[PDB]
């Protein structure tokens, strides 16, 4: 169509036929009025004397979702002042003039800039210069700078001695934005790229551009998850609809969620739902980009959840449509609160709001004012009192202010809670135990990742809130919680009304533990003003410290209560989490600081640092109170600090200069009660030069000086590789900084930091610790495990890392998980599932050099980005053939005896020997034979008989390949047997160690008795047990819930998805109840402590095996026995 | 603060002979030391900056040396008009401290 | 690349005469050719920025023409400031190219050379090398032939020549020829001569000295 | 208003790298291309490459790859060039230019000179070319000086501190097989003035900071 008819080179210059050069160009930009670049050519191209003077319109775009409008008068607009006007290019709302070589050539603006919002209709007229007005809208994110031109030439217009000018439009676009918070419905199936980007040899096509623009991508087939779009005040979202779309109600004909106040209204519009919101591309008109964009105004502060649906062409067969439900979120900060997970507080009608940006226009200032929300409402309001809550998640250097009216003329006798907040600066601390247990069951969360809480997906609140409510009600783990009376069920005989809910809420506030804010978090600046200068308002203001030295996030409230005056109640919800662990500062004092990167010895008197954007610089010259030191009230030492303030005004030599003159609006943090340390967060600045600033302190009549190098290179450092050597910790290969895989602050120089660990193996007991958890929602979404081979063959293709791949690289090797079991009688075992350990056999054939890589750096967020760790492993040659029997031909290479089909195997062993055991493929392991060994048809523990302690037998009794070392001294000749049971009917895949239920049944059939067995007494120890590579028995409750929800088609046509979601419930029979079954002594506490307790026995296959054993007889049972003689 | 010690307080030298003036600091100052010379009834004049570099227009007969803590000022050939008092100054950390001064005399 | 077959190589003209430059192309090209003026020691200055248009400040006697495979630049009359070396450049394609260049010689009048010879000085004799310089002072045209003879034996390969630029004062430009030999050979030989052959000389002019 | 400024001439050893600095003052910098041309003396000019500052991706001649590098820096409005792995025949004048929107390079820089000969810094040796000393006289005599064994260019020669400029010709330098430049300077004076006038030639070689004044008298 007229949109794209590019077939003419049309070589032309900017000045065209005019001799005017670029030195005398009349360069003036398009007018700016309410986000609209307009440079109308009215009256500026008419014939006139002193010409033709070239007129150039320069449109510089550096903001998202920008609208650009250009107007050129038509022929005959005014009598004989516009004849012979020409428009170049002829198609110029879409085709644009670009600059290659030294010429101007036509190109498609859609190709240059993706997501262009072409409007075919402008003011009910056609969008072209044939009308004289052209209109288009730019996308919100641009990857690279783009320049294109438009031409409106009037050189051929003349009137006797008058001649027309030449009009040029120059639109200059700079990169801006990162990504769109929304969905991208693609026309391709789900695929995972390799850890390396070297396979990008293909050209820079258009398909790659599409996938790198939205935070979430949804594929055409094998989808498991519906979209979840979350927005924020001042943020932008968007949706890329499928090419086969039939209808869409995601704009205008949309649907709110909140059933508590809804009047069963069918549809509502986003413009009506959110004031001052504007929707782009409502009609879905564009050449190729079927997209729509939304902008939420900054002043918006309300929280609100919404649904919508997308319908496709061609349905499934005739009328069955596989429509999609995608969720829209506009404002939900710190939503995991106890005002949603507790049913007793449901009846009270509340208004949930977020802390808006302060009027002072500071980017990191947040304010809630309850002056107009605590008013004594009209008595005619039958709804009653209202609850107003602010929720907000604070970070480093953030400033939060609570604004509250206490005027006796309007709000008499208002009460500020806590009552000790005014005097003791105390706030209501809350426990987060319930959130931890809930997150563990659904999101596979571990308590060691508490510091990264609130980053996990918000699915637990919406749309699946009823699941969380049922979890507390049903599971007995929450029955004995101290707040069980609050989240218990109501009754018809004991109902809860609006007044009753208010009374319990007042009781809830009065019973929560109170902790002083300053004492809880140090280096926190808190200021409380009982009465302001206006004699009306009570204000509480504080700023978050530059570093949060708290093990777990701090979760609290405070505010104002006007119940006595029949008014409303104000509550502010705040959370604080750690951002980064290290601060690049210089500590000149003897007492070292764990969070200071550079601690300077007393012999050194100067310290130099390099600074960059978003980085925190510290400077300490006074004492610090460690927990080993008794805190006392001692006046600060007379520290001679020059300047009196160190970092707001800094020394640039001998003269003092304020920091804002060097850095563009710098943020500095000090301590009111401590002279030092002082901190600065580097803001985005344009001062690319290497500027020097400094402070100084006098410690014990000795002057200490700190030097800071502020730099911002034209090109950031490409890579920063740090190599570390593995360390041996109790026969286990461990590497420091292995937790670097966790997300870190998106500092400029920390964006591309890669950590490599070097591992060398030359002895047995080779356990390789790898912290590389399975991919899960939230913090580990995009974890991929890949490996490559260096020696003896340099494999050019990257391959995924798994148990099968590792077996091919090194035969007869296993990956094992740490188990900390205390008593074998328990039905569940203590397992650390985050770490998986690689075990290699003694027979290392030759030098194998390979790397194991996890690339969680693919997980990226607005403020934090994931890690990347490389495990470089080298193994030394060995030639030890462990003694054993090769029952199957597959085990021939491991043992020196060709015992193929030799059911009875006897080995005569002597001290200083090593014996390994293997069962034939897919056969049931009768006994461990190293911890429980059959002696004279009796199951006996040879560990006590042979006085074995921390040898191979004890550490390898639960592996697929079990090894044992003969002790130096033995009391007498001893004979023990190791047996594998094979059932002739079927071949069994034993993926987990056999449980005692199956083993006892085999003992009865195989005539084995155990009545004198004695268990071990080892404490504070560890064992390896095999369980696949990633447990498939830990059913994903969320995946099952969405799969069942998808079957019901929650939104096809007026389907009311709210009722369908509520009816969606997971069956509790899928879970075995509380894992800590039976009686737990709980005395085995060490290091991490109470880890995840999961069942290891695969019940379904064991039940089949148990039934098979009972039905079978002796004739159908075959035995493979290893006999070991020790003399 | 950092304190200069400058010796000898009174120094005597015949005309045309070499003379050296010493200076000692209390802590490392790297290379931030300067030397000044003052006539009676006249303002002081800078001779050596960075403790080893002559200032623009300074006669070649004036030289300086030293680093860290011990610094020396040397005149290759004293003249009849060189009767003056010499001071040392540190420019490492504020406040800048001047030396006690040393007076040069002719026999 | 686009080849610039600029012709001719040089042009000898006087004041007030007409000059016509040419610059052909390898294949037919629609416009996009520029002419550059450059005297010895000058930056290439743009005078014509298109097929026929001129840059601001360029004199009116310049006039460009031609299109396709052939282009022509015609100068109606030459003024004292119009003698330089001219180049033609094409930019229809990104790989720009320049021609060999055309020379604009001042005046056309034949003048015989003034031949001078100089024996090496005793100071240079101490250094182990002896140099004999022959000077051709104010000739016209430039094609003057210089040969060196030592003891009536021809010397070749061991001499170098240099030519100055043409000066409009009297159509003057000299050529310096130097003969290089070691001090030891300078003593072995006695007679040293230089022969100059030029259009304006009926017979070659020889300058010689007897030192060695 | 627009003007182009380039760095000074530089001499480099074979196998090294040479950098040429270019600056564009006036007009605007981002949206116009900056081109580079070099020319061996006595031959036609050669085009090398160009770049548009708003995009760091430059393009070069099909014959020259790798060795030539052209970059632009909009913060300082500069168009530096880096040339690596220099070799013989690279001794040429380098020129910079930019296009003024008329599709042609309209402004050119002052230019730069590059030398790549394996020789090093050395001072010239000045010898006198005394006028023919004979009784013939006649108001027609030629005298001069010889400049030999110096490197690199340039060397300036003046007579009597810039006096009697009529008839003095300064010859272009020539390259010897040893790698050292050499030239001669002569002047024509009346023969009868040899016994009543003194002629002094001034030689100044800036690269070696060598200045020599030599008197020319009949032998």
């Amino acid at each position: 169509d007229e949109l794209d008819k590019i077939d003419l080179s049309y070589e032309t210059t900017e000045s065209g036929d005019t001799a005017v050069s670029e030195d005398s160009y009349d360069k003036y930009a398009s007018n700016n009025t309410n986000k609209e670049y307009v440079c109308d050519f009215t009256d500026q191209l008419k014939p006139t004397e002193s010409g033709p003077k070239v007129k150039k319109c320069e449109v510089k775009v550096n903001e998202p979702l920008i609208k650009v409008k250009i107007i050129c008068p038509l022929k005959g607009s005014v009598e004989k002042l516009y004849d012979n006007i020409e428009y170049v290019p002829k198609k110029s709302p879409y085709v644009v003039l670009t600059k290659e070589e030294t010429k101007l050539k036509e190109k498609l603006l859609s190709k240059l800039i993706y997501g262009l919002l072409i409007s075919p209709t402008v003011n009910e007229k056609e969008n072209n210069f044939k009308e004289g007005v052209i209109e288009f809208t730019l996308p919100p994110v641009v990857h690279k700078a783009t320049v294109f031109y438009f031409i409106c030439d009037n050189s051929k217009t003349e009137d006797d001695n008058k001649k027309g000018n030449r009009g040029i439009v120059e639109v200059y676009v700079e990169p801006y934005g990162n990504k769109i918070n929304g969905c991208a419905f693609l026309d391709e199936d789900e695929e995972e790229e390799k850890y390396g980007n070297q396979i990008e040899e293909d050209e820079h096509n258009e398909k790659i551009k599409m996938k790198t623009f939205f935070t979430q991508n949804i594929y055409k087939k094998n989808n498991i998850y519906p979209c979840y779009m979350k927005l924020y005040s001042g943020d932008i979202g968007g949706i890329l609809f499928p090419k086969n779309i039939k209808s869409t109600t995601c704009f205008e004909e949309m649907i709110p969620y909140n059933k508590e106040i809804k009047w069963n209204k069918e549809n509502k519009s986003l413009g009506n739902l959110v004031n001052n919101s504007v929707v782009y591309n409502k009609e879905m008109n564009a050449k190729y980009f079927n997209v729509q964009y939304v902008h939420i105004p900054t002043s918006y502060k309300d929280t609100l959840n919404l649904f919508c649906s997308i319908i496709l062409k061609e349905e499934e067969s005739n009328l069955i449509s596989t429509s999609y439900l995608v969720y829209v979120s506009i404002n939900e900060e710190l939503n995991f609160s106890l005002f949603d997970f507790y049913e007793s507080f449901v009846p009270i009608k509340k208004t949930i709001q977020v802390a808006q940006k302060n009027v002072n226009n500071k980017e990191h200032d947040y304010t809630c004012d309850f002056t107009d929300k605590l008013d004594k409402t009209v008595p005619s309001t039958a709804n009653g009192k209202k609850l107003f809550i602010c929720r907000k998640h604070l970070k480093e250097f953030d400033t939060f202010t609570l604004k509250c009216n206490v005027n006796k003329t309007q709000y008499p006798n208002i009460e500020i809670f806590p009552k000790t907040l005014k005097d003791k600066k105390e706030v209501l601390k809350l426990d987060l135990d319930i959130q931890y247990q809930m997150f563990s069951k659904f999101f596979k969360f571990n308590t060691q990742n508490a510091k990264y809480l609130n980053l996990y997906p918000y699915y637990l609140i919406f749309p699946f809130n009823h699941i969380g409510k049922k979890e507390l009600k049903n599971n007995p783990t929450y029955k004995n919680h101290k707040d069980v009376k609050y989240f218990e069920q109501s009754s018809v005989l004991s109902p809860l009304s609006s007044a009753d809910s208010l009374g319990k809420l007042l009781n809830f506030l009065d019973t929560q533990e109170t902790v002083c804010l300053t004492e809880k978090i140090r280096y926190l600046n808190l200021s409380i003003n009982e009465l302001g200068s206006d004699n009306n308002t009570f204000s509480v203001t504080f700023q978050v410290p530059p570093y949060i030295d708290i093990k777990e996030p701090f979760y609290f409230m405070f505010g104002c209560n006007n119940n006595k005056g029949e008014g409303n109640i104000g509550i502010v919800e705040l959370l604080i989490s750690k951002q980064e662990e290290k601060i690049k500062g210089c500590n000149f004092h003897e007492s070292k600081l764990d969070y200071f990167n550079e601690n300077i010895s007393s012999d050194t008197h100067e310290c130099t640092l390099h600074a960059y954007e978003n980085d925190i610089i510290g400077f300490n010259c006074l004492e610090t109170t460690h927990p080993n030191e008794v805190e006392v009230e001692v006046e600060d030492a007379e520290i001679y600090l020059q300047p009196e303030n160190c970092f707001n005004n800094v020394y640039k030599g001998l003269n003092s200069v304020d920091i804002t003159t060097i850095l563009k609006n710098a943020q500095t943090y000090n301590i009111n009660n401590k002279k030092t340390p002082t901190f600065l967060k580097i803001p985005p600045y344009n001062l690319l030069e290497d500027v020097e600033i400094s402070c100084q302190c006098t410690i014990k009549q000795v002057v200490k000086k700190i030097k800071v190098i502020i730099t911002k290179n034209d090109t950031v450092l490409l890579k920063r590789e740090v190599q570390s050597e593995s360390t041996l910790d109790d026969k286990i290969y461990k590497c420091e900084h292995e937790n670097f895989i966790n997300p870190r602050v998106n500092k400029t120089f920390d964006e591309n930091v890669e950590y490599t660990c070097n591992i060398k193996i030359e002895n047995f007991f080779n356990y390789i610790q790898i912290f590389c958890p399975a991919k899960d929602l939230g913090i580990y979404k995009n974890i991929q495990m890949y490996y490559d081979i260096v020696k003896p063959t340099r494999v050019p293709q990257f391959k995924k890392f798994n148990n099968e791949e590792l077996h091919k690289l090194i035969p007869n090797s296993e990956m094992l998980h740490k188990t900390k079991e205390m008593l074998i009688l328990y039905n569940e075992e203590k397992v650390d599932l985050l770490h998986f350990y690689v075990f290699l056999p003694i027979y290392i054939k030759d030098i194998y050099e390979f790397n194991i890589v996890c690339d969680n750096s693919k997980t990226m967020w607005k403020n934090q980005l994931g890690g990347k760790v490389i495990y470089h492993i080298t193994v030394s040659k060995r030639e030890q053939k462990v003694k054993g029997c090769s029952f199957d031909n597959e085990h021939a290479h491991m043992f020196s005896y060709n015992k193929t089909n030799v059911k009875n195997c006897i080995i005569d062993a002597k001290p200083k020997d090593l014996i390994g055991f293997v069962c034939p493929s897919g056969t049931l392991k009768l006994t461990n034979c190293f911890k429980d060994a059959i002696v004279h048809t009796n199951l006996t523990n040879i560990n006590g008989i042979l006085y074995l302690k921390n040898n191979l037998a004890n550490f390898t009794y639960k592996h697929q390949f079990n090894y044992m070392e003969i002790p130096a001294l033995m009391d007498n000749d001893i004979s023990f047997k190791c047996i594998c049971v094979d059932l002739k009917k079927k071949k069994y895949n034993v993926k987990s160690p056999l449980g005692p239920k199956v083993l006892r049944a085999l003992y009865k059939k195989l005539n084995i008795k155990f009545d004198n067995y004695v268990t071990g007494t080892d404490q504070n120890k560890y064992l390896m047990t095999y369980m696949d590579l990633h447990l498939s028995h830990k059913r994903n409750y969320l995946k099952e819930l969405f799969h069942d929800l998808g079957k019901k088609k929650p939104a096809d046509t007026d389907a009311n998805p709210e009722s369908i979601i509520e009816s969606l419930s997971i069956n509790e029979s899928n879970e075995s109840g509380p894992f800590p079954t039976g009686d737990v002594d709980a005395e085995h506490l060490i290091l991490e402590g109470y880890d995840t307790w999961e069942s290891l026995y695969d019940e379904q296959l064991e039940e089949v095996i148990y039934n098979d054993i009972e039905s079978l007889e002796l004739k159908d049972i075959e035995q493979y026995v290893l006999q070991v003689n020790l003399k | 603060s950092i304190v200069m010690t400058q010796t000898p307080k009174f120094l005597l030298v015949p005309a045309g002979d070499r003379v050296t003036i010493t200076c000692k600091a209390s802590q490392s100052v790297n290379n931030d030391v300067t030397w000044y010379q003052q006539k009676p009834g006249q303002s002081p004049k800078l001779l050596i900056y960075y403790a080893s570099n002559r200032y623009t227009g300074v006669p070649d007969r004036f030289t300086g040396s030293g680093y860290g803590t011990d610094f020396t000022f040397t005149i290759s050939t004293v003249q009849a008009e060189d009767l003056a008092v010499y001071f040392c100054q540190q420019d490492y950390s504020s406040p800048l401290t001047f030396g006690a001064g040393t007076k040069l005399e002719l026999k | 690349d686009i080849v610039m077959t600029q012709s001719p190589a040089s042009l000898a003209l006087s004041l007030g005469e007409r000059a016509t430059l040419y610059c052909r192309a390898s294949h037919s090209i629609s416009s996009w050719l520029a002419w550059y003026q450059q005297k010895p020691g000058k930056a290439p200055k743009l005078l014509i920025y298109k097929a026929s248009t001129l840059e601001s400040g360029v004199p009116s006697r310049f006039s460009g023409s031609g299109s396709g495979t052939e282009f022509t630049l015609t100068i109606s009359s030459l003024q004292p400031d119009d003698f330089a070396t001219y180049y033609c450049q094409q930019y229809k394609s990104y790989p720009w190219t320049f021609g060999q260049g055309t020379k604009l010689e001042i005046k056309r009048t034949v003048a015989a050379p003034s031949v001078f010879i100089f024996p090496p000085s005793d100071e240079q004799l101490k250094s182990g090398t002896a140099s004999v310089v022959c000077l051709l002072n104010n000739f016209y045209p430039r094609e003057a032939k210089v040969q060196w003879k030592v003891d009536n034996a021809l010397q070749s390969g061991n001499s170098q020549e240099s030519v100055t630029e043409q000066d409009s004062k009297d159509s003057t430009y000299s050529l310096s020829s130097t003969l290089t030999l070691s001090k030891a050979d300078y003593e072995k030989h006695k007679v040293y001569a230089c022969e100059v052959t030029h259009q304006g000389l009926s017979s070659p002019v020889t300058k010689s000295f007897n030192r060695g | 208003q627009v003007q182009l400024v380039q760095s000074g001439a530089e001499v480099k050893k074979p196998g090294s790298s040479v950098k040429v600095s270019c600056k564009v003052s006036g007009g605007t910098f981002n949206t116009y291309a900056i081109i580079w041309v070099r020319q061996a003396p006595g031959q036609g000019l050669e085009w090398m490459g160009a770049i548009i500052p708003f995009q760091d991706r430059g393009q070069y001649a099909q014959k020259f790859q790798g060795r030539v590098t052209i970059t632009a820096d909009k913060s300082t409005s500069t168009a530096y060039m880096e040339l690596s792995s220099l070799r013989s025949e690279d001794t040429a004048v380098y020129y910079c230019a930019k296009e003024s929107g008329r599709a042609v390079a309209d402004r050119w820089g002052q230019g730069t000179l590059v030398t790549v000969s394996s020789a090093s810094t050395k001072g010239p040796s000045v010898f006198p070319l005394a006028p023919s000393s004979k009784s013939t006289s006649g108001g027609t005599a030629a005298l001069g000086c010889l400049v030999k064994d110096y490197f690199p260019e340039p060397v300036t020669v003046s007579w009597n501190s810039g006096a009697l400029t009529s008839g003095v010709h300064t010859f272009p330098a020539v390259l010897q097989s040893s790698g050292l430049y050499s030239l001669s300077s002569v002047v024509t004076v009346p023969s009868s003035s040899l016994g009543t006038q003194t002629y002094i030639c001034n030689v100044n070689h800036k690269p070696s900071n060598t200045k020599v004044d030599k008197k020319v008298e009949p032998k």
